[PDB]
């Protein structure tokens, strides 16, 4: 629990999410299916541009 | 009224299928009680929440 | 709690025979004929009356009443 | 009082876990973030009595 | 038991066991276990979530 | 010829199918491959049918006369070895003791 | 994996540095073989070879 | 390397609440045992 | 006017309206339990 | 002591004798409905103690006056012009027994 081993080498974070897990053979072997209440959570700062 | 048999590819790793009108019948439902509480107390000054 | 009123897996009516039941047992019937003579034939609808257990029986007996 | 439309209908308000203080009249935050104490030092919490404290 | 099937409504190319059997439904449901964070409190001591 | 098995298709090693692919066409090919085939085989086995049931695991006649003769010559053998050591007749094998 | 009640976690890198290092060095179809001794190991599982 | 003094640390490393934490404990109890050598010696 | 609380043994009536300690009027029980509210409630029969 | 939700649920059930074929489904919202995409019944019994029970106090049939609910106390209230389309005794439920 001190800072070296606790803290400083591995820490919380935000903008990340946990749930259960499911099969889904319709999709790609690179593609992940996210609940629609989670993307609603989770937000990407998008810069606007031309 | 299980039957055992590959299916949809959807039940690779232990996962299973569930018959959608037997859901509707009342297959499975359940419920759950949760408690909430609070209280109201007189301090040494005769005063008191309310 | 409550015999269920339709069965699962099928979707028959079952609602309506539990007295029914409950009165050819009490005739010193057995379970299969009695269940016979209801006319239950799928054994997705037997196991609906002959597994049930009555409940509300029990809990009604610590229900407030004056 | 809201800085950005001077109007004074400012709602505390809380988002799915983000607490705020926005103007209820334009969306402009004035205040955002709250630091609070965890189970972690909550099992250390200790007592001294103020009079103790005090002498 | 012979067995027809429901999609293509042609027989089945084996016979399927089939019967009844006790099922239990444990205490873990995916809605109580659902969380997601983007912003919120941290910590007094380490300005961490 | 032949027919895939984990060896050709499993991700055990090499001559697997999807490693030629991807070693010899590129990760594209393989990684469509993997699709076509995760949505193609439910199709097949799912309408065939494929179970498992009590009659799969039941044991033959001939075997229960095999085991019955395999058990008592393995027990006489046993019992012979043992009397073979408590008189003290048993040879020792040249890599421990009689125990 | 197994789907017997397992969780995973998940994470959304919040800049596009961060998001062209995960796609193209984390991706998943650049991950194809193992880097103990160059074997494959997403591949077809059971169910599939049946 | 023979120590005299003693930096006492700011409170943001040391909440309110650990009521207060412990090192506020050892340093009150440092100064008390001060004032005790100090008065009774003279 | 005043609100009623039923009583947790006998379900006698019960108003309180002030500081006044939890016990019944009739008998000596100490539990008491509102009464259900009065507007209606909408349920879908699924 | 059936619960609000289990209760609907149970009522959901119970199949009707109307004739789906004389009516139209009901459009998104309009909660209200009218005599052209809907009907209704309404439900309402109240338990009371038998004043002529024996002193046996001992069958729940004879100590108590409707402490059972069948289907059959579900009374249809006619809504619009419907009482003069459908002749008495045709809108009810089917089974008449379910508990
Ligand atoms: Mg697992
Ligand atoms: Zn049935
Ligand atoms: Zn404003
Ligand atoms: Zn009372």
């Amino acid at each position: 629990q001190g800072r070296f081993r606790g803290n400083l080498s591995g820490k919380r974070v935000d903008f990340s999410g946990r749930t259960v897990i499911s099969p889904d053979p319709n999709l790609r072997i690179d593609e992940v299916a996210v609940p629609v209440h989670v993307a609603k959570i989770l937000t990407f700062p998008e810069k606007v541009n031309k | 009224t299980v039957a055992v048999m590959s299916y949809s590819g959807y039940d690779i790793e232990d996962a299973l299928v569930l018959n959608k009108a037997s859901l509707d019948r009342g297959f499975g439902r359940c419920l759950v009680y949760k408690n909430a509480k609070c209280t109201l107390k007189r301090y040494t000054n005769q005063t008191f929440d309310k | 709690m409550i015999i269920p009123v339709r069965c699962f897996t099928c979707g028959k009516i079952v609602g309506n025979k539990w007295e029914a039941y409950l009165g050819l047992l009490q005739a010193e019937y057995t379970e299969g004929d009695a269940l016979d003579a209801l006319g239950l034939k799928r054994y997705c609808c037997r196991r609906m009356l002959l597994a049930h257990v009555d409940l509300i029986e029990k809990l009604l007996n610590y229900a407030p009443l004056e | 009082r809201c800085p950005d439309c001077g109007s004074t209908e400012l709602v505390e308000d809380s988002h799915y876990s983000q607490s705020q203080l926005v103007c209820s009249d334009c969306g402009c935050v004035v205040t955002e973030g709250v630091l609070t104490t965890t189970f972690s030092d909550e099992g250390n919490l200790r007592e001294v009595t103020y009079s103790r404290s005090t002498g | 038991d012979y067995v027809t099937s429901g999609i293509t409504g042609e027989p089945l190319e084996a016979y399927i066991y089939f019967g009844p059997v006790y099922y239990q439904k444990l205490k873990h449901m995916v809605l109580d276990k659902m969380h997601a964070r983007a912003r919120g409190p941290r910590a007094v001591l380490t300005r961490q979530p | 010829s032949g027919s895939m098995d984990k060896g050709t298709l499993g991700s055990g090693s090499k001559n697997n199918i999807f490693y030629i692919l991807l070693r010899d066409w590129g990760q594209n090919e393989a990684a469509d491959a993997m699709s076509r085939l995760a949505r193609l085989a439910p199709v097949y086995l799912s309408n065939r049918g494929f179970s498992i049931g009590i009659g799969d695991v039941t044991p033959g006649q001939g075997l229960l006369k095999a085991k019955y003769e395999l058990l008592n010559a393995g027990y006489k053998k046993c019992d012979e070895y043992i009397e073979a050591l408590n008189t003290g007749k048993l040879q020792q094998q040249p890599g421990c003791t009689a125990e | 994996a197994d789907f017997d009640g397992d969780e995973m976690n998940l994470h959304l890198p919040q800049t596009e540095e961060a998001k062209a290092e995960a796609l193209v060095l984390m991706g998943t179809k650049a991950n194809l073989v193992t880097p103990r001794n160059g074997e494959p190991l997403i591949a077809a599982i059971q169910d599939f070879l049946t | 390397l023979i120590l005299t003094r003693l930096l006492v640390p700011p409170l943001c490393i040391r909440p309110s609440v650990v009521n207060e934490d412990d090192l506020t404990m050892k340093l009150t109890e440092i100064i008390f045992l001060n004032d005790v050598i100090k008065k009774h010696r003279i | 006017q005043p609100m009623i609380y039923i009583c947790g043994e006998c379900h006698t009536e019960n108003e309180i309206k002030s500081r006044d300690p939890i016990r019944c009027r009739e008998c000596g029980y100490r539990i008491m339990y509102k009464k259900r509210t009065k507007r209606l409630v909408v349920f879908d029969a699924r | 002591i059936v619960q609000d939700e289990i209760l609907a649920h149970r009522l959901g059930l119970i199949p009707i004798h109307a004739d789906p074929r004389l009516f139209e489904y009901r459009n998104q919202g309009d909660e209200e409905g009218t005599e052209i995409d809907t009907l209704q019944f309404r439900l309402q019994v109240r338990c009371t103690r038998n004043p002529h029970a024996a002193k046996d106090s001992s069958d729940p049939n004879e100590l108590y006056v409707n402490h059972k609910v069948y289907t059959r106390h579900m009374t249809w209230i006619p809504l619009g012009n419907q009482a003069d389309l459908f002749p008495e005794g045709t809108i009810r439920p089917v089974h008449d027994d379910i508990l």
